[PDB]
């Protein structure tokens, strides 16, 4: 019984560790939609200054 | 982009100062000749062989 606990105890602390990691990838490939969104919606901003 | 449209501003000045400049001589040239005369050309040519 200590090893089969031990068994579902690495597992559930790896899982985590690999679900927190694939969070972040989604945090940082979040990140990087919003600031392209950001500058490409800048860029015509700029354009409507501009032709005004 | 506010850096841009005074480039666009200086260029635009630019080119209607050179329109304005080149018409002057042209305009000059056309009522010079049309003006110029024997009293005034042997004017001329006496004050620069006044001191030729």
């Amino acid at each position: 019984d200590l090893d089969l606990a031990k068994a579902s105890a690495t597992d559930q602390l790896k899982k985590a560790k690999a679900e927190a990691q694939v969070i972040i990838e989604q945090a940082n490939k979040r990140r990087s939609q919003i600031l392209d969104e950001a500058k490409a919606e800048a860029e015509q901003e700029r354009t409507k200054i501009v032709a005004q | 982009a506010q850096a841009e449209i005074e480039a666009e501003r200086k260029r635009a000045r630019e080119e209607l100062r050179k329109q304005v400049a080149i018409l002057a001589v042209a305009g000059a040239e056309k009522i010079i000749e049309r003006s110029v005369d024997e009293a005034a050309n042997s004017d001329i040519v006496d004050k620069l062989v006044a001191e030729l």
